[PDB]
Parts: C-alpha cells; sequence; structure tokens
C-alpha cells in the first residue's frame, strides 16, 4: 500500500541479548529470532528476544524448529507475556555488515509467515560503551516497481538514516532492499542505574574503599624529575633567532596536568589522616 | 519550523502575508485623485523616472522602506491628514 | 448609518477584498522559471513544492495554472500530493471568504472520491483556508 518510514524501538534487552548471543557466537554465524508486537505501519517496538540454538549446516530457516518455539513459548506462555515472532537474526561478529544471502534465505520465508519481518546484521567489534553496531533492513518486492521509490512523509529520519553515507554492500544491494530506523527508546531506568554502576564498578574503587597514596608519590617524583629534565632539554632550542621559517615539528612539550592532577590527588590524599580522622 | 514530520505544516507561512501597500482613502470606495512621489531612484522602485506613483486606490505596491521618503501632494485637490509613514490606512479630505 | 457600520465592521470584507484586488492588479510574477522548475519531474515532495510556490504568487489571486495545465504530473504522487493539491485551492483562493466555498460546492470532501480520505481531508483544509485567520457563520458549519 502506501510507506511511511518504519522505526525499530529496541528493547534494550533485546541489545544485550544481541551482543551476548552473537559473542557467544564466535566465528560460527549465530541465528536467533525476534519477538514482537504490531504497532503501526511506521513503528516497531520489540519486547523480547531470547536464544535460538546453534546449528553447524547453515544459516538456514529450516534450522527453526516450530516445536521449539512451541514449547519454549509455551513455558513462557503463563511466564510474563507472549507476543508475535516478528523477525530473527544473523551473525558477522568480526566485520561491520553486508546483506547476506542468509537473508535472501529466510527473509521470504518470513515475510511469508510474518508482516513486518525484520532483517537484523550485527557486529561487536567497532566499540564496547559508544557505538550502535547492530544493523536492521527489510527486502522490497518487485512489484512496486511501477512507482517510482520517492515518496517519504517524514523525511526527517531518512535525512537521518541516509545521512551516514551507507557504506558498501548495503547499496551494493538497494535493490532487493529497503532501510529502516533503529533507535534505542526511553529505557531511563536502566540507563541511570548502569550509569551507576559503570561509575561504581566499572571504575574501581566502591567509594568506601579508596579513602598509592604514598608510593605513588615516589614513582611520582621519579616522574616529576624525569619528565621535568626533558621539559627543561627541549625549549632552549625555541625559535631564539629572528627567523622567519615556517614549517613546525609538533611535540608540544607542556607536561602540566600530570603534575597539577596528581598533585592534588597528593595533597587531598596526604589530607586524609586529618580529613577521615577527626 | 518543523516540516516533516508533517509535510501540510509546509503551508503555514502563506498564511502570514501582507501586501507591501498603503491606503490613503477618504470614503470606503471612493477612488481619491492622488498621485505623490518619492526621491528615490527608478531601479529601487523597479520589481521583477526619480518620482514614485501612485494609482487612486486598489493600492499601490512598494518597498516598507520607501514610505518613510515620500512627499505629500501639496498642489493636489485631495491632501491626506493623517502622516503616511508605512503601509495600512489614513484619512483624506475631499477639499 | 453607524449601525450599519457596526455590522460591517467585524465582518471586514474590505481588506480581504482589496487585498485581493491587488493581487489580481498586481501580477507582477513569472511563469517561465516556473517551466524551468516545472520541468524538474520526481514522484517526492517537489509537487507540494511547484504548487505552493505559485500558491505564493497567488495566494488571494483567484488564479490557477498548475491546477490546470496537467492531469498525469498532477495527479503523479499519491495521498499527499492529492492532500496538497486541494489545499493550494484553499491557499490561492483564500482571500475568496464567503464565495469560496460555492467555489469548493463541486469540491466537497464527500463529492470527488470517497477513494483517497487525504483528498477529503485535503478538502476540508482547504475550507479551513476559506476561513483562514478570519473565518465566519461557517466556522460553526465546518463544526
Ligand atoms: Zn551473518
Amino acid at each position: 500500500a502506501v510507506d511511511t518510514a518504519e522505526q525499530v524501538y529496541i528493547s534494550s534487552l533485546a541489545l544485550l541479548k544481541m551482543l551476548k548471543h552473537g559473542r557467544a557466537g564466535v566465528p560460527m554465524e549465530v541465528m536467533g529470532l525476534m519477538l514482537g508486537e504490531f504497532v503501526d505501519d511506521y513503528t516497531v517496538r520489540v519486547i523480547d528476544v531470547f536464544a535460538m540454538p546453534q546449528s553447524g549446516t547453515g544459516v538456514s530457516v529450516e534450522a527453526v524448529d516450530p516445536v521449539f518455539q512451541a514449547k519454549m513459548l509455551d513455558m513462557l506462555k503463563q511466564t510474563g507475556r507472549p507476543e508475535m515472532v516478528v523477525g530473527w537474526y544473523h551473525s558477522h561478529p568480526g566485520f561491520g555488515c553486508w546483506l547476506s544471502g542468509v537473508d535472501i534465505n529466510t527473509q521470504q520465508s518470513f515475510e511469508a509467515l510474518s508482516e513486518r519481518a525484520v532483517a537484523v546484521v550485527v557486529d561487536p567489534i567497532q566499540s564496547v560503551k559508544g557505538k550502535v553496531v547492530i544493523d536492521a533492513f527489510r527486502l522490497i518486492n518487485a512489484n512496486m516497481m511501477v512507482l517510482g521509490h520517492e515518496p517519504r512523509q517524514t523525511t526527517s529520519n531518512l535525512g537521518h538514516l541516509n545521512k551516514p553515507s551507507i557504506q558498501a554492500l548495503i547499496h551494493g544491494l538497494n535493490r532487493h532492499y529497503y532501510s529502516i530506523t533503529i533507535n534505542y527508546r526511553k529505557n531511563e531506568l536502566e540507563q541511570k542505574m548502569l550509569l551507576n554502576l559503570h561509575k561504581k564498578s566499572w571504575m574501581e574503587g566502591l567509594t568506601l574503599q579508596d579513602y598509592v597514596v604514598k608510593e605513588m608519590l615516589e614513582l611520582a617524583k621519579n616522574y616529576n624529575k624525569a619528565v621535568e629534565e626533558e621539559d627543561k632539554m627541549t625549549p632552549e632550542q625555541l625559535a631564539i633567532k629572528n627567523v622567519g621559517k615556517q614549517d613546525p615539528k609538533r611535540h608540544l612539550e607542556e607536561h602540566v596536568d600530570v603534575l597539577m592532577t596528581s598533585n592534588i590527588v597528593q595533597c587531598l590524599a596526604a589530607m586524609l589522616d586529618t580529613v577521615v580522622f577527626k | 519550523t518543523q516540516f516533516w514530520f508533517w509535510f501540510p505544516l509546509s503551508h503555514f507561512l502563506s498564511l502570514a502575508y501582507t501586501p507591501t501597500c498603503v491606503i490613503g482613502l477618504n470614503k470606503d470606495l471612493k477612488m481619491p485623485k492622488v498621485q505623490y512621489k518619492s526621491n528615490c531612484k527608478p531601479s529601487t522602485f523597479a520589481y521583477p523616472t526619480a518620482k514614485a506613483k501612485k494609482k487612486e486606490k486598489n493600492p499601490a505596491r512598494v518597498m516598507p522602506a520607501q514610505l518613510k521618503v515620500l512627499t505629500m501632494p501639496e498642489t493636489c485637490r485631495y491632501q491626506p491628514f493623517k502622516p503616511l509613514s508605512i503601509g495600512g490606512i489614513i484619512i483624506l479630505k475631499d477639499t | 448609518d453607524q449601525t450599519l457600520k457596526m455590522i460591517k465592521i467585524l465582518s471586514g470584507e474590505m481588506a480581504i477584498e482589496l487585498h485581493l484586488q491587488f493581487l489580481i492588479r498586481n501580477n507582477n510574477t513569472d511563469l517561465m522559471i516556473l517551466k524551468n522548475t516545472k520541468d524538474a519531474v520526481r514522484n517526492s515532495v517537489c509537487h507540494t513544492a511547484t504548487v505552493i510556490a505559485n500558491s505564493f504568487m497567488h495566494c488571494g489571486t483567484t488564479s490557477d495554472q498548475f491546477l490546470r495545465d496537467n492531469l498525469e504530473w498532477l495527479a503523479r504522487a499519491t495521498n499527499w500530493a492529492k492532500f496538497t493539491a486541494t489545499a493550494s485551492l484553499g491557499v490561492i483562493h483564500k482571500g475568496h471568504e464567503k464565495e469560496a466555498l460555492q467555489l469548493m460546492a463541486t469540491y466537497l470532501p464527500k463529492d470527488t472520491s470517497p477513494g483517497s480520505a487525504y483528498q477529503e481531508g485535503g478538502g476540508l483544509y482547504a475550507l479551513g483556508l476559506i476561513h483562514a485567520n478570519h473565518g465566519g457563520d461557517i466556522i460553526d458549519y465546518l463544526l
């Protein structure tokens, strides 16, 4: 029918299960499923993503056992709330992305079975805390080729989705595909608590247990002599003449902030007796 | 301002239009005989002589800044009394 | 009388039709550049750009040309350009306050086509452009 920009709200559990399931899916490109809710055409929130067992033949739709689904989701029937399987995912866990043939194996199968049927491409490599490395698309019919493929009613998100200058094989396969927007929805109760448990765990010291104070200053006066003489030897050879030559080699000597922050640490940790004591 | 999010939000600026023109009309339809001028250039007047020429009220198009540089017709039979520094309506006198 | 004057001042027709008179006598525009960009056919939002660009020079002129000289490029895009195309009749014939309703007596939302509900939405959108910013008794009749 008519087309309007589809939005993938993700559950953050889905983000965790993708990273974990592809992390365990070490090179061997695992398959799993997507289990969600039909809200409309132009959005989808996924609420649950669980695991599918490893098959060593070939990443296929024929490895999807439907009675495995029946039994697993049967256990999940009274457990919380079940919904429709709305898709699937495969993995390319070392390199970024491309539009696989596994897509054109199972995508026609799950667009026969389900309606939205979103393909999902994943990688864990490109960062550890600050990127969106997963990728997702959807197969286009051949029958819409009479229509020119340029309507879109809200072109901010296609002005944000075309905007990253799509990389290699996606627009190697612009045909048989059309892209889809994946934001991270409002997950603030988890966001604040992982912020807490990141600068409370993933940065050392559980704050009762920081207040190294002295042997670090033995090593730091080693620093504040060894760094110092090299801070001395160099700017003797600055432009002490009247030359108009303009070609620098750049080394940016300065060494200030090490001294500064380390010795603020040294003074306020020498404070620890008069601070924690009385 | 934000128009991708709904494309018919791109119409509403057209509703914010005022014609840059002056009304020296005295009685509600009574056409005057008033053609006064400005001391400007003909090319500043030219929109794709030194004097400006009105049209005896339809109103006459003008720059907004070409309304503080006019001069009242002291040889006209119909002389306006309210000062016309910019577009809108003023009173004229049937003399 | 001033009784008839206080009847007629809150109506406020004379500013609307002097605006209309000014623009129908003051069409100091160009259709050649409109051709030089009319030739740039794409299925996207460019249709809205063209009809709003000539509505900008005909909002209050009661004059259409790209609602006239074409039907295929006029009906090229779907379900949103129809909204905009019947909305441009309300933009252009804004400043045609009382009479534009009978100008769209043919173009009621349920007369033309029950296929596009956005066509019948752009219809009453254009009637809101008939009652743009100074409505009348037919505010409640659109209601
Ligand atoms: Zn893969």
